[PDB]
């Protein structure tokens, strides 16, 4: 018998965006990912006399955990030891431990070192009970310590009062904190900063360290990087997040079969160890979309999170949706080729794979990372409805099919700056609305059996890329085969009546004889169709995301 | 402290079209494909940019493509020393003469082979006529004494008519 | 190791600091009104030139007030009509006449430091014992400080976080964060 | 003083930037919330004030700083982003707060409902690079822009706050400066340099005459007199707090974009979505400190002005409960669907759901067949720039662009001033009308000398006062507004166990917290507050506490809950700095007591 630990960081958008400077930024992921990894194992050696730190570190990698013999089974007596690692990964650990005064010592250690080395840093944890003579306990575990978990944050005490700019004391250069110590800004002036920017941009070097595991492509001068994200027509944020996954997690005794804890642990341990694989490969994979800026020195993006289900990178704004996509793709493709996913996903879902969605925030540089984020967050939610609109045929329960989906918008400074009236100001009719959103990013022939196929179909993100595409070809001495006079004749339209747009399409079509693939009726004298007893079309999208593929 | 003019020139008279000019709009007042640009009150008139350009143009010549005299003039979005243009050059309407209106000019490919009308290949340009005048509308900021010899310079070659402007340069306008 | 807490209630703001005066001696002060927020450091003997006149309540007075030094800070805070709340920290156990006394347990303190405004002014305040700092944002600032900044210098004041268990799942948090003195850097 | 205008006319093409294009594109204007070009505020008197910088160099004789140049800080205020080293004097704002010149209400009115016609005013022009070589257009350098048709005539509220000591002398002077700078400006917006944005600019009042009065005088002058704070006067006279409560219900409308920062993180500040209480507090001096010692009346805290929330089933909207959740999918408030008060109702069969943060929730009732009507603050964010002043362009040296979240017009809000029948008897005896004088125009927020900040307030009829449900069963609490207490040691700290001290001891009973393993007890979440103190020109002490919409509950445990003690409460607001609008609070709302998981939202010319 003993208990489950679980160890999580809250806030993350808060902690990783509260300030507008790409290096602290960079700084920012590295504290969440040290602490419930790095920062984690110190605290358990410091605990429980084991060197977990010493093995990741010559391992640099989470796989040394694998092993059992050097993580030892503690469910086998014979194997004894007081602990074992469950799982690490970024913002979340779950680790195993037989003992509740040595269980409390483990939090309060690591949380003692968060506050210390991660000034700013919500982190925090929980024991509960495991009747571990009880199969499925472990299971239990899981599953109760997230719910209790989730009060716990709210009824913890204020984890923010501690930077009070009480006394009156000295504006912070890039953050509402009281300054605490001088740094440099991008061209060298000395300026003040608070003590989490400066603990950001230490923890930075980290990154290009720890990233060169990943490819030296993507960051070797800070600071360079920096002074240039300000050059840029446009930034991106680009956030993702795997379909079902979190379910998968919260049903995974179905899917293990043999319902004893020591299966349960080995494949969800697997499980998530392949997921961030599977994440870092596919990042491998996508950054190749980059192509122009291949001759120089980095990349035009930073990872923030990479691992888990989540993905979260900036990089530039015209690239992200190929970027995005090609990730999506080589995601599912990566998915498929591990037996720690196929045995789960067939069972989950009858299909090697799995999928994720993903919302993208394309913005100017001095836009404020939070408010685009906060976009994003709403965006990838949009687009996880491809979970209602596709299922598994003949499904009991009913429950989603393998697709990933996108959704994205271009924050134009007319264009507000929330979702909502995003959306509304796009609905110019009361029955009509002039956006076609989340795009079906997964192929067709992988969708080819699923109930909604026709709808994913008509939904697809290639429509619009097509269409884009369309508007990038050229006539002969060298003009675009729609002039663009003619093209802000079109987005007039959309605000008037649908038989005035209808009108204005005929017209201007009977001329320019490529806008005849853009018809969506099917009756090749509208732009818009029916749906949902809605008029929608796509077209819109593919003027303003002209610009907007790599 | 507000760009420290020591010496502000106004520098204006009347500019003739010594040929027919054509401006391009996006659209234009004209029911040709190649249509006048005008004012926001339909009205024909030479926009300050083409204007400007054309002058900044002749200005390379002389200067023999030595931008760092020109930027200095003409002023350069990339040096963080230079910035704003010192001379400017408002928009000035077209006053065509009395009694007279656009021509329409016609146009038309001759086939090398056969000697006859190319097909499609067949224009209807609009044109001012000769004669219609409109305000020389610069101004000029000098940070230093009396007047940059290469200013001076440019308005003799106003003065000569040597400078071009509009569409059509080579053959026959502007 | 402790943190010891004291509290006294109804007491007006002159008489809460003419208790503590035996701690608060040489104290910086940083006092806070409707119309000002004004620094005052006490004499040797923890007394001010001013006392009633300056911790006067009701005319736009003071009405929430800190003082602190090497060893101890004092808090106060307007509860009603000028009656208010003192609240001393110390580090170490110290007995007040007529204070109730607690403590709370911490595991461990570190320093913040917290830049002041200002840049050493091109010359001082007239009174000695005193410094003047001046950046445009806020225009003058004067603080007792009595040694001569220099030209460069920066005025950083210090301060000890406090960590300790507060959920019984032992995650810790700051409890509480004691001002100690300005330093020159 | 009010009504001086500044008049604009347009004679040729103008173009405002956004900073961006949009689509095909590459440059379009700045468009006011009808629609329509307009001149922001910002460029107005940025253009002007480069106009007066002019004259000053003609009478400083060029040198960079002097006596003119301080008229001009003087005048416009002084720029301390840009100024720098240890600069003791305070920096004084401006004298002159200019609006941003709107087309004539009339015309405006016109294009009510007219699309086409909205687009019309605007027009496309072209540009192109010549390759110096081979002497044609150079490709992927051809470029459309936005332009807004000449003749365009447009016009702006001008205000001067002149210190009313100011010597009759200086007021010519600075009328003269004024003038001489409408004289001098010939241009603004973009592409000056080619010929876009030629304009007259006038003032209403200023004339020639004006200069004349300079150009015989200038010589005499002298630097402008120092500047000076506007103290307070306290004066002791408040009858000291007696029942009732009268409540005067406050309705704001936003007639230009407010700004009301919520925090700021370097070149940007983020906005609010309701107006701050303390904000008004400048008005209450401005129309009741003949009255009674508002001063005297806050710290003794017979005054509390509640926040400005947006208007909802003609009252004041209330912050979300953070005790509702949705259906992570299909369902939450913003769907009008799959609603679940976790304080009553378990958590679907297999289906999750997050809890609802965001927005306003309407009127409830014990049984209303339908879930709240829900709010929502239309914003946007307008972005600014600073010129480098002698290269004439933006530089990361003089701090580039910057950028406002702005609540724009047209939003509508309510606030409440709460007096006790002590003050309301000293006011209405000296004035039975005071109701009435309360309307005001005034400007509040960031920026509020430009085009942000312009309100109304108006008082309505007085309200009548809440009356909580007494419930000896359970207490249940909703923080309307943000709840911000003291720690055992007056620091700031959030802990709900002592607030469940505090309210227990306040309604002297005892509490006990809902233990059951399935409906939430708690669901709070942290608050940390920038502000400033205008009086003193520094920043206010951090304020950290509960979010408005945070919620609890409790079973009773022992006593019992005094209606009358209740009802006090919630007008009077618990915890610190109730005055100003924090500690609102309500009790065994029925919103929090109901179950809501079967209910679904309601259905919702020109001359």
């Amino acid at each position: 018998q003993g208990f489950l630990v679980l160890i999580e960081t809250s806030g993350n958008q808060h902690f990783i965006f509260s300030t507008n400077k790409l290096r602290e930024n960079i700084g920012a992921s590295e504290l969440t990912y040290l602490a419930t990894t790095e920062i984690l194992f110190q605290g358990v050696d410091r605990v429980f006399q084991t060197n977990y730190y010493d093995q990741w570190s010559d391992t640099n990698s989470l796989n040394f955990l694998a092993d059992s013999k050097l993580n030892p089974a503690i469910d086998d007596p014979k194997n004894n030891a007081d602990i074992e690692i469950l799982l690490a990964t970024s913002g979340k650990a779950i680790a195993l431990v037989k003992e509740e005064g040595k269980a409390k010592q483990l939090i309060k250690e690591v949380t003692k070192q968060a506050l210390i080395n991660a000034p700013g840093l919500e982190i925090g944890g929980i024991y509960v009970n495991c009747n571990w003579q009880d199969k499925l306990g472990v299971a239990k575990a899981v599953k109760e310590a997230h719910k209790q978990f989730e009060v716990n944050r709210a009824k913890r005490a204020g984890a923010n009062g501690r930077f009070l700019r009480l006394p009156i004391a000295a504006g912070c250069s890039v953050s509402e904190l009281p300054a605490s110590d001088f740094d440099y800004n991008a061209d060298g002036d000395k300026i003040p900063v608070s003590t989490v920017s400066k603990v950001k941009r230490e923890t930075a070097k980290s990154a290009k360290k720890r990233l060169r595991s990943v490819d030296g492509r993507l960051v070797n001068d800070l600071a360079q990087l920096e002074k240039s994200f300000d050059e840029l027509d446009w930034l991106a944020v680009v956030h993702a997040d795997g379909n079902g996954l979190g379910q998968i997690l919260l049903s995974l005794e179905k899917y293990i079969g043999e319902q004893t804890n020591r299966n349960y642990i080995d494949k969800y341990r697997r499980l998530s160890l392949a997921l961030d694989n599977c994440t870092i490969n596919a990042f491998k994979m996508a950054i190749a979309v980059f192509k122009e800026d291949s001759k120089k020195i980095d990349l035009p993006i930073v990872p923030l999170i990479l691992g888990g289900d989540d993905l979260t990178v900036i990089c530039r704004g015209d690239y992200a949706l190929e970027f995005t996509r090609e990730f999506l793709e080589a995601f599912e493709g990566q998915t498929e080729t591990h037996d720690d996913i196929k045995v789960i996903a067939q069972k989950a879902f009858g299909v090697d794979r799995l999928s994720a969605c993903a919302g993208i925030s394309i913005i100017k540089p001095h836009f404020p990372f939070s408010v685009a984020y906060t976009l994003a967050e709403r965006l990838i939610k949009s687009a996880k409805e491809v979970k209602q609109k596709v299922t598994v045929t003949n499904s009991s329960p009913i429950t989603p099919f393998p697709c990933s989906a996108i959704d994205f918008h271009i924050l134009y400074d007319s264009s507000g700056i929330d979702f909502d009236r995003i959306r509304e100001k796009l609905r110019p009719e009361d029955n009509t609305e002039l956006y076609n959103r989340p795009y079906v990013v997964t192929a067709a022939e992988n969708l080819s059996q699923a109930q909604g196929y026709e709808w994913s179909q008509a939904h697809s993100l290639q429509t619009l890329a097509d269409r884009v595409s369309y508007l990038r070809s050229e006539d002969g001495e060298g003009k675009s085969a729609l002039p663009s006079s003619q093209s802000h004749a079109l987005r007039t339209a959309l605000y008037l009546e649908k038989n005035e747009a209808d009108a204005q399409y005929s017209l201007i079509s009977q001329r320019y004889k490529i806008l005849k693939n853009f018809a969506e009726d099917g009756e090749n004298k509208s732009l818009f169709h029916l749906e949902n007893g809605k008029y929608v079309t796509r077209f819109l999208d593919a003027l303003d995301a002209k610009d907007f593929f790599a | 402290m507000a760009r420290k003019v020591t010496t502000r020139w106004k520098i204006t008279g009347t500019l003739i079209a010594e040929t027919p000019l054509h401006i391009g709009g996006v659209g234009g007042d004209a029911d040709t494909d190649l249509a006048l640009a005008v004012n926001g009150a339909g009205e024909y008139y030479v926009p300050g940019t083409s204007l400007a350009g054309a002058l900044r143009g002749w200005m390379t010549q002389l200067l023999n493509n030595d931008e760092s005299q020109i930027k200095d003039l003409w002023g350069d979005h990339l040096d963080a020393k230079r910035g704003a243009s010192f001379v400017i050059v408002d928009d000035a309407v077209i006053h065509i003469p009395n009694n007279a209106d656009v021509e329409i000019r016609e146009g038309v490919g001759i086939d090398r082979h056969f000697g006859t009308a190319a097909n499609g290949f067949k224009y209807s340009r609009a044109v001012i006529p000769k004669g219609s005048k409109f305000k020389l509308p610069l101004t000029f900021d000098s940070q230093d004494d009396g007047l940059p010899n290469a200013l001076i310079q440019l308005l003799c070659a106003l003065e000569a008519g040597d400078i071009r402007l509009g569409a059509a340069k080579t053959r026959g306008l502007g | 190791k402790n943190l010891y807490h004291y509290h006294q209630y109804e007491i007006t703001l002159e008489s809460a600091v003419d208790s503590c005066k035996n701690h608060l001696q040489a104290a910086i002060g940083l006092l806070y009104s409707p119309q000002k927020c004004e620094l005052v450091k006490l004499d040797n003997s923890g007394k001010l030139v001013d006392s009633y006149n300056r911790l006067k309540f009701n005319n736009l007075g003071v009405f929430e007030a800190r003082f602190f030094n090497l060893n101890c800070e004092l808090r106060w805070v307007n509860e009603s009509n000028g009656n208010g709340t003192a609240v001393l920290l110390s580090e170490s156990d110290i007995t007040l006449t007529g204070f109730e006394k607690g403590l709370q347990e911490f595991i461990t303190a570190i320093d913040q430091q917290y830049l002041l405004w200002g840049e050493p002014a091109k010359h001082p305040p007239n009174a000695d014992g005193w410094q003047r700092l001046a950046e445009a944002r806020i225009g003058k600032l004067d603080i007792p400080l009595d040694n001569p900044l220099k030209p460069k210098d920066r005025v950083f004041l210090t301060s000890e976080e406090y960590i300790a268990e507060v959920d019984d799942f032992g995650n810790c948090a700051v409890i509480d964060e004691r001002l100690i003195k300005l330093e020159v850097k | 003083m009010r009504g001086i205008e500044i008049t604009i006319t347009m004679q040729s093409d103008w173009h405002v930037g956004t900073g961006m294009g949009r689509g095909e594109l590459d440059s379009v204007v700045q468009r006011d919330g009808d629609n329509l070009p307009y001149i922001p505020g910002k460029t107005l008197t940025g253009i002007l004030r480069d106009s007066c910088e002019q004259v000053a160099l003609g009478l400083d004789n060029g040198q960079t700083r002097g006596l003119w140049h301080g008229w001009i800080n003087f005048i416009f205020g002084d720029q301390p982003a840009l100024a720098q080293g240890a600069i003791e004097p305070e920096p004084r704002p401006a004298l002159i707060a200019i609006g941003s010149a709107h087309l004539d209400p009339k015309l405006k009115a016109a294009f009510q409902g007219k699309k086409q016609l909205q687009e019309a005013i605007a027009f496309m022009k072209p540009g192109v690079a010549i390759d110096a070589i081979t002497g044609t257009a150079k490709k992927d350098f051809l470029r459309f822009e936005e332009v807004v048709r000449l003749g365009a005539k447009l016009t702006a509220e001008v205000e001067l706050n002149l210190p009313d000591n100011l010597s009759e002398t200086n007021k010519k002077v600075i009328a003269g400066i004024l003038a001489s700078g409408a004289k001098l400006t010939e241009r603004l917006g973009g592409k000056r340099r080619r010929g876009n944005g030629r304009c007259e600019l006038k003032f209403s009042g200023y004339s020639d005459q004006q200069i004349q009065w300079l150009k015989d005088n200038y010589q005499s002058v002298d630097q402008p007199p120092k500047y000076q704070q506007n103290k307070l006067q306290s004066a002791g006279d408040n009858p000291e707090q007696q029942p009732p409560w009268h409540i005067i219900p406050l309705t704001i409308k936003t007639l230009s974009p407010v700004v009301l920062p919520a925090r700021t993180v370097g070149n940007v500040v983020e906005c609010l979505d309701y107006i701050p209480g303390r904000y008004l507090l400048g008005y209450i001096h401005k129309t009741l400190g003949e009255y009674f010692d508002v001063s005297q009346a806050i710290a003794a805290g017979d005054l509390i002005i509640t926040n400005a929330t947006i208007k909802i089933d003609g009252k004041a909207g209330r912050a979300t409960p953070f005790c509702l959740f949705g259906e992570k999918l299909d369902g939450g408030l913003g769907k009008g669907k799959g609603v679940y008060n976790r304080f009553q109702e378990s958590e679907p069969d297999g289906i999750q759901l997050k809890g609802e943060r965001g927005g306003y929730v309407g009127q409830f009732e014990q049984e209303q067949r339908n879930l709240p009507n829900t709010g929502k603050i239309n914003s946007e964010l307008f972005t600014h720039n600073t010129i480098q002043d002698d290269v004439q362009r933006p530089t990361s040296d003089v701090g580039g662009v910057y950028s406002y979240e702005a609540i724009i017009a047209g939003q509508t809000f309510v606030a409440e001033l709460r007096l006790p029948d002590s003050l309301v008897k000293q006011i209405t005896s000296k004035n039975k009308n005071w109701q009435a004088q309360l309307k005001a125009t005034i400007r509040i927020g960031q920026s509020k000398k430009d085009q942000y900040g312009k309100i109304e307030v108006t008082s309505g009829n007085s309200a009548d006062l809440p009356k909580p449900t007494g419930n000896n069963k359970t207490l249940s609490i909703w923080f309307l507004s943000d709840i911000l207490l003291r720690g055992d040691r007056l620091n700031f700290n959030a802990t709900p166990d002592d607030l469940k001290k505090y309210l227990e001891n306040a309604l002297d009973i005892k509490l006990k917290e809902r233990s059951d393993n399935d409906l939430i007890c708690i669901a709070l979440r942290s608050q940390r507050t920038e502000s400033w103190q205008v009086r003193w020109g520094l920043p206010r002490p951090s304020l950290v506490g509960w979010q408005a919409g945070s919620c609890l509950i409790y079973d009773i445990e022992s006593g019992t809950v005094n209606a009358e003690k209740l009802q006090e409460l919630m007008i009077t607001g618990i915890g610190d700095r109730c005055t100003e609008g924090y500690g609102q609070i309500g009790f065994n709302d029925p919103l929090l007591s109901a179950s809501l998981g079967k209910l679904t939202a309601k259905p919702k010319q020109s001359n």
